[PDB]
């Protein structure tokens, strides 16, 4: 019922590990489908090959900008920006998958995986999933970011798709 | 820039 997608992470080509997520389509369907669809590439565009352009250790890893690759791009499968479905789920800890935005109702394709409890984001960013496996692949990634987000090596979603 |  709840779809599971995976990301095969690579650090400058060198494959790191696999991180799979459970998307909560049961409570946040439109947002979960957008991520799922974008993870399979069934629409002609998606996450395969994009980089995690902003990694702030002890905060989160952010990626999903497949258009401009610098945090200023992205598009949803519904167009360039869809609304915030709801804020039923909260940033309760590490592994939480949430939508990055530019303020209310500007969801596109950018997301971020929390590597810490980030309550200050509750109500501002739509939580739609969680890390099922490979949480410490996400942790190991923190190793290539910086307090200001800049990353040393290029972290890419080498491959991604749907498992279930 | 968001999440801050």
């Amino acid at each position: 019922v709840n779809p599971t997608v995976f990301f095969d992470i690579a650090v400058d080509g060198e494959p790191l590990g696999r991180v799979s997520f459970e998307l909560f389509a049961d409570k946040v369907p439109k947002t979960a489908e957008n991520f799922r669809a974008l993870s399979t590439g069934e629409k002609g565009f998606g996450y395969k090959g994009s980089c995690f352009h902003r990694i702030i250790p002890g905060f989160m890893c952010q990626g999903g900008d497949f258009t401009r690759h610098n945090g200023t791009g992205g598009k949803s499968i519904y167009g360039e920006k869809f609304e915030d479905e709801n804020f039923i789920l909260k940033h309760t800890g590490p592994g939480i998958l949430s939508m990055a935005n530019a303020g209310p109702n500007t969801n596109g394709s950018q997301f971020f995986i929390c590597t810490a409890k980030t309550e200050w984001l509750d109500g501002k960013h739509v939580v739609f999933g969680k890390v099922k496996e490979g949480m410490n692949i996400v942790e190991a990634m923190e190793r290539f970011g910086s307090r200001n987000g800049k990353t040393s090596k290029k972290i890419t979603i080498a491959d991604c798709g749907q498992l279930e | 820039a968001a999440p801050f």
